[PDB]
RNA sequence: GCCCGUCGCUAGUACCGAUUGAAUGGCUUAGUGAGGCCUCAGGAUCUGCUUAGAGAAGGGGGCAACUCCAUCUCAGAGCGGAGAAUUUGGACAAACUUGGUCAUUUAGAGGAACUAAAAGUCGUAACAAGGUUUCCGUAGGUGAACCUGCGGAAGGAUCAUU
RNA sequence: ACCCACUCGGCACCUUACGAGAAAUCAAAGUCUUUGGGUUCUGGGGGGAGUAUGGUCGCAAGGCUGAAACUUAAAGGAAUUG
RNA sequence: GUCGGAUUUCCAACGGGGCCUUUCCUUCUGGCUAACCUUGAGCUUGGCGAACCAGGACUUUUACUUUGAAAAAAUUAGAGUGUUCAAAGCAGGCGUAUUGCUCGAAUAUAUUAGCAUGGAAUAAUAGAAUAGGACG
RNA sequence: UAUCUGGUUGAUCCUGCCAGUAGUCAUAUGCUUGUCUCAAAGAUUAAGCCAUGCAUGUCUAAGUAUAAGCAAUUUAUACAGUGAAACUGCGAAUGGCUCAUUAAAUCAGUUAUCGUUUAUUUGAUAGUUCCUUUACUACAUGGUAUAACUGUGGUAAUUCUAGAGCUAAUACAUGCUUAAAAUCUCGACCCUUUGGAAGAGAUGUAUUUAUUAGAUAAAAAAUCAAUGUCUUCGGACUCUUUGAUGAUUCAUAAUAACUUUUCGAAUCGCAUGGCCUUGUGCUGGCGAUGGUUCAUUCAAAUUUCUGCCCUAUCAACUUUCGAUGGUAGGAUAGUGGCCUACCAUGGUUUCAACGGGUAACGGGGAAUAAGGGUUCGAUUCCGGAGAGGGAGCCUGAGAAACGGCUACCA
RNA sequence: UCUUAAGGUAGCCAAAUGCCUCGUCAUCUAAUUAGUGACGCGCAUGAAUGGAUUAACGAGAUUCCCACUGUCCCUAUCUAC
């Protein structure tokens, strides 16, 4: 390779970005950031082909350098800034916040909500360990680390970050009967009230997740992300509620209520 | 251009691999240390990602730890006497990891007299009570006592002079010292 | 091999030390570990005199990755053996199988005594040598 | 480099070129449905073969399969939208047995002539 | 009637072939062996160092033989120190001769092998019991097909004897 | 020793064979387009040609292995008509 | 009984799960005090364990079945969509002609090895032989 | 769209090929120069050679200014406009091209790092140094030339330079300014003894030790080497710390020491409104530069399990001292015969090793499709190799880099 | 057809045997009456007056190549008698 990869082409970019194969040969490559290369949505493409607010790369970059938008409470004037799942980006113009959530079909859906949901967000703990000077800490999916966590937080948990302070207001653990969000694989964007788990000592645990339609499926432990307790959510569910309806029923429901 | 890959190496079946790739910067190797005694010349060599390596040459003084007494002092190496890898190393008097050397140990002797204060061979009240409390534990072994009387402790330098630039080591205790002195006596 | 201290160097587990100044019970100190994945450390490894720094029970190697099973075919090489895995390859055109055997060398701890014909399970570890990449974890041929 | 742009063929030359029956029948149909060339019947037969093969590989699968139901419903919806088949027949026999003549006697070129606002297919 | 083989004519193809010849010959227990790199060295040049030995009254001085204090300037030498030029041992290692088949044959004199041969010369070898039944294995001889001697076969000219 | 019956095992054939095969013909050459009991060896139009630069065995004669260039639209099998 | 389909009393073919037939689905014990010996006035608050999990042995080898990671994305199969059709592409919309949203961008073992639970017919493979045998 | 037909004979039935037929995101060629549409395009032979011109440079409110440039200066007696050149920082290791080499080598799927990566990362900094020290000593905070410039010269000459003199840091050996608690090494009181409060001081972050906490299966009574908070020295003695996966010597914290010393704004813009103990003192908010640290990320590196074409006209292959393994060392960012010192004859193989050929880069994939298949994949995306053939290297986080260098060779 | 007893078979050859002859072709060299290979109407080869071949051997006779050298270009100098 002789070095790191600095370019990305269309048809070689992840599917959920929804880039047309014409009108160019290269894709907006996200540089180092809080989220993975594949499981993230760059700000430029997000502004371009999801809101249609801007129609040019030059106009998008000018918007970014004029400090008219900000991410997670920070301006972050990066022309290809990557913002992935559970990312909050508020807009001072009309003060509308967009949460980058996953739709039922498996693409980066955008949810427009108000200032309270802009302030409060959710994160998934990746690992919990002890740093230098006997300081314990955690790792989140977006890198939003909080120092000195409460000792109950273990791996595969979820926390609420106020985006302003460094204190975890709410924490939700991992057990049977919890509202979850599968982020990975073919079930991208499904809520299925986790039932049980097969550990399979040695790694690669499996979790049985069943939607309200009693559609039960399985997923890797690395893909499930608990988002709240049964009933009420911690964050607003996207349109479709993550059901993944059968093909005949979905098609005739589109035909009826088109 | 010291290579480190297995591509130049013949396969497990005895076949000779063809030249697939030109050797890269990654799998490079460098010349050994061959650290001598006296007049330290530590050379810094840049490695991948920075991480300056310290190639020790002509090392003078090293830090040695007494495992039994729980102390470590900086003493001068008299010279290497045994090396399990190569006798040529002993002959040239070079310093490598896990090498059996002799040291002055006069820091160690002074620390022993300050700690226990027990007459060997053959003054405040606080010092008296402290020596009495630390007493009844000066029974290390006859071999160690005789070596201290001779004035040159047996040590194993077990650091990496070619990586860190220091010949840190530990004093030979018990079975280790017995085995190594047995090898020294055996032909 | 026959004796613990045959080599001109001294064989010991690193960073474990027994004080010769003190005289308590169980004077010598040896360190073991659980290999993981439900494999039991045998009494020979627990209270043996060997060191075998490259063993997965008292040495400084770790077992993680793949787990294989095979019958050993040679033992004349020291402190390690080669197991034989007689799988079968399927080809689609003729819709049947063929016997293909793969010989993979595996390190064996002195905790196990292995002869030809023994069925042995091995676990993947870090590259131990030029050819050896697996470590013997259990033998089931008495 | 430029991303690829796909292209496809639409007509199939028949396996044997000289049939005194096939050539004659295709000449009758081209003349009586106003078709300037033979590649047009070739491509219409290509589409007919495509839809017939889709129907065949749909029918080869067992009943009540959701994939079968969806594919059959979509094919029936498209065929009703184009209108070559009566909208009160769901036995799929007509769509599988659809012939080139029946397919061609529904496209707009025959429709204008039969409605009489052109008085000739060539004039249209 | 079909038909076989030498021999003559033409053309093409491949093979053998003296010539110890000419496609990474990949590596010699090989020898030379640049160049870079690590290194056993005297560090030829340099910045800040002690005015003590030099011409000095002075600021302090019983302005009568002694001093913190640099300057227009040179001394008998010790550090913070890259290190050039060079140089000793190495370890990589370009490129010049060599016990190796090739995955073209070349220039190959010559050596009547083969298929096409054109309406060729010499005799019928086979096809009928083809006028000596044919054919196979082996051996020998002769212009040519062939002939003969031995073992067999019927794909024979005998499924058949009392 | 012979005859009359039953055999077990091995050498042969004519029913317009319902079986198979192009046909001669076949108790197997049947149980093979209604195609699968288990295996080994051999062939892919006729020549060149059983001819190899080669490799092995043989004292030799020769044996085993064994092409290609090139050429050809036929070569051949089984009846049926003189 | 309601054509762009559904039963609360069922003669039947059935994917299937437990009951006992020398056969406890294979365990010595607990977390939520577990579908039940327990029980003022027809609503039954500790004996027989597993519906979510651990300390103690075998989860003994191989060839199939739904899944998951996912078999990159393209490219093929290919829902929807006036590029005027079609190749294509994921485009494309106006009623309160001046303050909405999106129908979408799919359900397809895509030379096929490796991991996880229930299914063990088929073909091998080892269990107790001049008992180093199982039970305490 | 699961199809055939012509050709041996006077004639017939046959195995059998030669043809005919239909396709090619398969080419070339000959005849046609009429029109919307994106557009394949020197790959086959020659990864053969290149004349020419281009393809890598770079700025903001926020690194250094004065080509002897521009005009307002009116807030500057030091400026916050423009600021070409040059220094510093970063990039140039991306991209684009080709397929030469390469047959378990790449590559595909799937793994491992508890065997290692990390410019700008990135989420934030880290009250620990006034080292002959309660006073060599600036912290309202140090020193020099290397550049452009003022002129001088060298050859036909090169993105050539010798020069004498001015000037800057994210430059250098330096360097320090900000508390405060607790523990630890010694110590003027006892012709004794369950005491240290004064003092000399050490305890941030890299390398070696060695241990403690780095513990859960499971509970009943005597003992001692000496009393340890304290009822009545019959002794109640408990609250005493204890983090995930299956697993590590794991991430960690401490203990005398090793550091030859790498370090914790001796950088700059933008807002500057409060109080007087008058200093421009005390204070007031944001923005590119950093850390010897991790809080995953873009990246590299080896690595596990299976799978690759034709050949026996290739049955044995693997070594002066690597040829499989063991111990130790060296080197590497670490694993490892990767390289050295010391044993056996160890490893592969008819289940095809080894050797040879490839008109071989490997995949997604391309052409017909009843099925099973047979060919192709240089080429629009991924991975690998190269940038005349070889090698060896500096800078750099990352190159065996060639639109970087060194040396030898068409 | 003449003709003998038979008319030189297998082999080999400008051979130590070929007059013409320094035969002809190829190769070896810059150049070759030399050497080797090949061709044979062979003045006048040829089969125990033995034919052909042949590993090893040879103070046997020719050719070429490498190394090496005063054989030579082109001679010079030294020692002993």
């Amino acid at each position: 390779a002789r070095g790191p990869k600095k370019h990305l082409k269309r048809l070689a970019a992840p599917h959920h970005w929804l880039l047309d194969k014409l009108s160019g040969c290269y894709a907006p490559r996200p540089s180092a950031g809080p989220h993975k290369l594949r499981e993230s949505l760059p700000l430029i493409v997000f502004l371009r082909n999801r809101l249609k607010y801007a129609l040019n790369g030059r106009e998008v970059k000018a918007i970014l350098m004029q400090r008219h938008v900000k991410v997670d409470g920070k301006v972050r004037t990066d022309t290809t800034y990557p913002a992935g799942f559970m990312d909050v980006i508020t807009l001072d113009a009309t003060n509308e916040n967009f949460r980058l959530v996953y739709d039922v079909k498996g693409r980066f859906a955008v949810h427009r909500i108000t200032d309270e949901e802009a302030s409060y967000k959710l994160g998934k703990v990746k690992k919990v360990q002890l740093g230098k000077k006997g300081v314990p800490y955690v790792v989140t999916h977006d890198g939003r680390t909080i120092r000195y966590p409460d000792p109950n937080i273990k791996v595969n948990d979820t926390v609420k970050i106020d985006l302003a302070s460094g204190k975890i207001t709410d924490f939700i653990k991992f057990d049977a009967g919890k509202l979850v969000y599968v982020t990975g694989g073919r079930n991208l964007g499904r809520i299925g009230t986790i039932v049980h788990k097969e550990r399979h000592d040695g790694g690669f645990d499996l979790v049985h997740i069943k939607d309200s339609l009693d559609n039960t499926f399985v997923t890797r432990l690395n893909n499930v992300f608990v988002i709240g307790e049964q009933g009420k959510p911690y964050i607003s569910l996207p349109k479709g509620k993550g059901i993944k309806l059968s093909i005949a029923e979905e098609r005739d429901r589109r035909r009826a209520q088109q | 251009g010291i290579s480190r890959d297995s591509r130049h190496k013949r396969s497990a079946t005895g076949a000779k691999r063809a030249q697939f790739r030109k050797k890269r910067k990654f799998e490079l190797g460098r010349q050994p240390a061959n650290t001598k005694i006296g007049a330290k010349r530590i050379h810094s060599v840049r490695t991948r990602g920075g991480n300056k390596k310290y190639r020790a040459l002509r090392i003078e003084t090293g830090n040695f730890s007494w495992a039994s007494e729980g102390i470590s002092k900086k003493t001068r190496i008299a010279g290497v006497v045994y090396h399990p890898s190569n006798n040529e190393l002993v002959r040239t008097n070079t310093l490598t990891k896990a090498a059996i050397v002799q040291i002055d140990a006069t820091p160690f002797r002074q620390w022993f007299e300050a700690h226990y204060g027990q007459t060997l061979g053959k003054k405040s009240k606080n010092a008296e009570r402290k020596w009495a409390a630390r007493a009844a534990s000066a029974k290390i072994e006859s071999s160690v006592e005789s070596q201290f009387s001779a004035g040159r402790l047996y040590a194993c330098i077990s650091s990496r002079p070619g990586q860190s630039g220091r010949c840190d080591g530990y004093i030979l205790e018990g079975e280790e010292l017995a085995f190594y002195l047995r090898r020294l006596t055996a032909k | 091999e026959l004796t613990v201290q045959s080599e001109r160097a001294f064989q010991k587990q690193p960073h474990i030390f027994n004080n010769p100044k003190v005289k308590t019970s169980k004077r010598t100190k040896r360190w073991y570990k659980n290999a993981g994945l439900g494999f039991k450390t045998p009494k020979t490894a627990i209270e043996g005199s060997y060191i075998d720094k490259k063993c997965p029970f008292t040495g400084l190697v770790s077992i993680r990755g793949k787990i294989l099973t095979g019958t050993v075919v040679s033992t004349k090489m020291h402190r390690t053996i080669v197991i034989r895995r007689a799988y079968l390859h399927y080809i689609p055109k003729y819709n049947r199988y063929e016997k293909r055997h793969k010989n993979v060398p595996v390190h064996v701890s002195p905790a196990f005594r292995v002869q030809v014909g023994d069925i042995v399970t091995v676990g993947q570890c870090r590259p131990i040598s030029k050819t050896v990449r697996f470590n013997v974890v259990k033998v089931s041929a008495a | 480099p430029r991303a690829p742009r796909t292209y496809s063929k639409t007509y199939s030359t028949p396996k044997r070129p000289y049939e005194s029956s096939r050539l004659d029948a295709e000449l009758k149909l081209a003349g009586e449905f106003g078709l300037k060339n033979k590649k047009e019947i070739y491509r219409i037969s290509f589409q007919l073969s495509k839809i017939r093969r889709a129907a065949r590989d749909l029918l080869t699968r067992d009943e009540k399969d959701p994939k079968r139901l969806f594919e059959g419903n979509a094919l029936i919806r498209r065929l009703v939208r184009v209108g070559v088949l009566s909208e009160d027949k769901k036995k799929l026999d007509y769509v599988l047995a659809l012939k080139v003549e029946d397919f061609l006697e529904r496209r707009l070129q025959t429709q204008v002539y039969k409605l009489g606002l052109a008085k000739s297919v060539h004039h249209a």
